[PDB]
RNA sequence: UUGAGAAGCUCAGACGAGUAGGCAGGCGUGGAGGUUUGUGACGAAGCCUUGGGCGUGAGCCUGGGUCGAACAGCCUCUAGU
RNA sequence: ACCAUCUAGUAGCUGGUUCCUGCCGAAGAGCAGAAACUCAGAUCAGUUUUAAAUGAGAGUU
RNA sequence: UUUCAAUGGCCCGUCCACGGACCAAGGAGUCUAGCAUCUAUGCGAGUGUUUGGGUGAUGAAAACCCAUCCGCGAGGUGGGAACGCCCUGGCGUGCACCAUC
RNA sequence: AUUGGAUAUGCCAUAUAAAGCGCUUUCGAAGAGUCGAGUUGUGCAGCUCUAAAUGGGUGGUCAUCUAA
């Protein structure tokens, strides 16, 4: 699948993804380094998407494609994909940054849906603190100077945004900004310090665990 | 590769076929060039999104 | 940094095959023009003949 | 790949041969200068050609 | 007093008996360098090829 | 008077023609002889091992090549040179050993007189 | 080579050039203004600086917080004679094959200068170091 | 507001003799590589001209006459310029 | 005496030495620039008052 | 363009003198080796393929490759660029460079 | 059409010969008006003198060559 989808024809791409179902969904275990080696096909894929119309409703089928993956790897899939976004952010180019930032923002939405959707089977403090792991490791690590903060203040700008929408009514009470806090807290970056809670709009209404 | 700003360098300073070099201004005789200019913005080679 | 990854190939007839060969890093080089013109002019006199 | 190598790995018909390595990583300056990076902390800008 | 000219004509020649084994043996620690300072091929390179 | 180069590639092409035609005349058998190794003669060099001109006496009878059927076989035979150490007598007679290991000799026609 | 632009005719010099043009004026860092100012210098202006003195300058005091991002306008030369580096983190405009080599293996991560703009825009928590001019 | 050949565009103010001497940018000629889907027997080049035009200039463009086979712009190279 | 080479014999000297515009600019160690640094939080002055005024950013290897 | 008018206008170069009858064409800082500085380029504790060898089926005096050599090379104080933290300034870190032990 | 060096084969082949390498209770010749020395002219040449046999030459007693 990996050569399949960076395909030089978006027939032969196509084909692919609706392939990827059957292989994400299987319940064995998926290496990290197999997930990685996937998400820099499915980079490409979405690297290469031509029209707007087509590179966002292509975005929608990459996010999507998150609850099809099985329960025990459905973080390993996005720490992943944060992780092939960050390496990947510099190198692209400027006409290309704003069908990725769809991309992001479809994935930031993907996460706060899976904790919806796991929310009704187990408590959710769980399964916020599981997810809240993930971004600490990732993204929001202050460990690896690394990371993009291009993609941080698009994570900011998107983080309540995504949550209203994933939950219309009312949200629960959550660490849903812990990512956030702790990394204004320690993160090693003055710039990024500085300015992340000028972007951040976060609401202290609910935020008390 | 597609740089964009190094093709603009190569093209734009070094050497391009489509140049007309003129007393007051440079032209294109590039099909696809709008103003029929040579400078930056007008350049269909160094420009990727280009109309 | 990020490029197209592959490269198609095509048969006599000019259609496109399945097979694509992965794009060399030699394509991601730096593209010089002020080196490859010096170089260029020195390597343009080692046929001249003598008068 | 054997002719030129890589700029990490070798090339197999040039001996002890690496690709050069670029002064800049990401060409597009545009894609620096105008990013999330680098505008979210410039300071506001004035005019762009002035009036008189 | 001193030596004879013709050790005079021969420190020379002691320092030229140094001269090339430390090339020859700075060369070969050269390539020991090289095999020890080598970056490992990135296994996320071989995905398309 | 300047020495001018101007025949640097014409005298490198000619070169290789007349290692062409010497094939071409003896072209079953090497191109070049085989040579001893030998040691630089100085404090300098003497770690070294270079190529030296012709093989020994004491070197052709410790292999069994007598020095008359050597150099028939392309082996040459420098007597001015000799063994004053044992380093440098078994260094050549194995390499004289080795060079008759893959040595083809093609047999001549000999004169067969009808009576005794 | 001079006060106004690069005497070289390298495009990517020129492109770090017009990169560090926009942040020396539209900052108000002392840092941005600096590296403009040494990316027009020449080649015997900008010695080579090596990773013994990298590591020897960032050093004894290294037990603060050291995301300390190593800069220097030049090209970071590598020093064999010393046997371990420590993990460093340098922004240079060249390293040589075996000075990268060593930061990557042996250590942390070695930048562009416009790898560093992107990370620290304003030269926040770095360390310009320089050349020695002894010739 | 479109005015990024960022080597671009735009605002302001001051200043202007010049030998030796120093610095910079340009004009021209013969040949070289690339380029202009370049020019040419419906006339190339050259030459003539109280025809016209451009540039502070070096110079360039052009109309007409004459002519009859080759020539030029642009980017580099070179010199018996 | 003549002829051919040496011979492009010997130069403190004579005469000559080919396009443009711009900028800086003397002398008649000093005078002129270039890099590098150190800089209104600095020192100076073809000046004057007294026993500070005024102009200028000042320097250095 | 020619001419007229009013106004200004003493032959050019060269060093009084010396060259100048006119016109066309030719006619003078060149090439090469050494050295020094400066700039650019590549690599960088290294660096330099072109003595030579390999090789080159489209021209083969090129381009490409490279064995063995060989050359050249081989601790505190103050000020201080830059940075962080503060409530102009203070505190910490302090490259290059210059006086200091 | 002129020839190269090879190959296959025929006929001749004065071999009662000629070699290479094993050994030794046997021998082992080696270049003179030259080398060398003294003195002049441009190592060489002139002129005067003129040798030796583990000698002679040339290098650092040793090494290494073996001229005419």
């Amino acid at each position: 699948f990996i050569k399949k989808l960076a395909a030089n024809d978006r027939k032969t791409r196509d084909k692919a993804l609706e392939s990827l179902q059957r292989f994400l969904s299987q319940k064995k275990k998926f290496e990290r380094l197999d997930f990685l080696k996937l998400w820099k096909g499915l980079f490409y894929c979405m690297w290469m998407a031509d029209k707007p119309l087509y590179q966002q409703k292509l975005s929608d089928n990459l996010a999507a494609l998150v609850p099809i993956v099985w329960i025990d790897n459905r973080i390993l899939f996005q720490s992943t994909f944060w992780e092939t976004m960050g390496r990947e952010w510099t190198g692209i180019d400027i006409l290309r940054t704003d069908k990725f930032y769809l991309l992001m923002r479809r994935f930031c939405a993907a996460a706060f849906r899976d904790i919806q959707t796991r929310s009704k089977t187990a408590l959710l403090d769980k399964v916020v603190a599981e997810y809240n792991q993930m971004w600490m490791d990732g993204p929001f690590n202050t460990e690896n100077l690394a990371f993009p903060n291009g993609i941080l203040f698009h994570l900011a700008d998107i983080w309540t945004e995504e949550l209203r929408k994933v939950y219309p009514e009312d949200v629960p009470k959550a660490d849903w900004y812990l990512p956030f806090d702790s990394t204004i807290k320690s993160s090693h970056n003055v710039v990024l310090r500085k300015t992340l809670p000028k972007r951040l709009d976060r609401v202290s209404e609910y935020t008390k665990d | 590769m597609q740089q964009d700003e190094v093709i603009w360098q190569v093209v734009g300073h070094e050497f391009c076929s489509y140049r007309i070099k003129g007393e007051a201004q440079n032209f294109c005789r590039n099909e696809y060039n709008v103003t029929g200019l040579c400078n930056r913005q007008s350049c269909p080679l160094a420009n990727s999104r280009y109309a | 940094a990020a490029a197209r990854p592959t490269v198609s190939i095509y048969n006599k007839d000019g259609s496109v095959s399945s097979e694509t060969l992965a794009l060399p890093f030699v394509f991601k080089a730096p593209i010089r023009p002020d080196l490859v013109r010096s170089v260029h002019t020195a390597v343009a006199k080692n046929k001249r003949q003598p008068y | 790949d054997s002719v030129f190598g890589s700029t990490t790995e070798v090339a197999q018909l040039k001996k002890n041969y690496f690709l050069p390595e670029n002064i800049i990583s990401n060409a597009d300056v545009t894609r620096l200068i105008n990013s999330d990076e680098i505008q979210s902390i410039v300071k506001a800008a004035g005019p762009s050609r002035v009036k008189r | 007093t001193f030596v004879s000219s013709t050790m005079v004509r021969a420190a020379i020649r002691n320092q030229a008996a140094q001269r090339y084994v430390n090339r020859q043996e700075s060369k070969l620690e050269r390539q020991v360098r090289a095999q020890q300072n080598v970056i490992p091929e990135d296994p996320l390179d071989n995905v398309f090829a | 008077y300047v020495k001018t180069w101007f025949n640097q590639p014409g005298r490198k092409l000619r070169r290789r023609q007349a290692r062409q035609t010497k094939a071409a005349k003896i072209a079953p058998r090497p191109v070049e002889a085989i040579r001893p190794a030998v040691k630089p003669p100085t404090i300098r060099y003497n770690m070294k091992v270079r190529a030296g001109r012709g093989f020994t006496l004491e070197e052709l009878k410790a292999a069994g090549v007598s020095r008359r059927v050597a150099s028939t076989i392309g082996i040459p035979v420098d007597h001015r040179r000799r063994n004053r150490s044992e380093e440098s007598l078994q260094r050549n007679v194995e390499r004289i050993k080795v060079y008759l290991a893959h040595l083809i000799v093609f047999p001549r026609k000999a004169g067969q007189p009808k009576k005794g | 080579s001079q006060r106004s632009k690069p005497a070289s005719e390298n495009v990517y010099l020129k492109l770090l050039v017009k990169l560090y043009r926009f942040l020396a004026r539209r900052t108000d860092s002392r840092f941005n203004k600096a590296i403009l100012k040494r990316l027009f210098q020449s080649k015997t202006n900008r010695p080579p600086i090596s990773i013994s003195k990298i590591a020897a300058l960032t050093s004894r005091k290294s037990a603060s917080s050291q995301n300390k991002t190593t800069v220097v306008v030049g090209t970071v030369t590598d020093d064999e004679r010393m046997l371990t580096v420590p993990k460093l983190s340098i922004a240079a405009l060249r390293f040589t094959k075996s000075a990268r080599a060593r930061i990557l293996k042996a250590g942390g991560e070695v930048l562009t200068l416009d790898q560093l703009a992107l990370r620290a825009p304003t030269g926040s928590n770095t360390v310009l170091v320089r050349g020695k001019k002894h010739a």
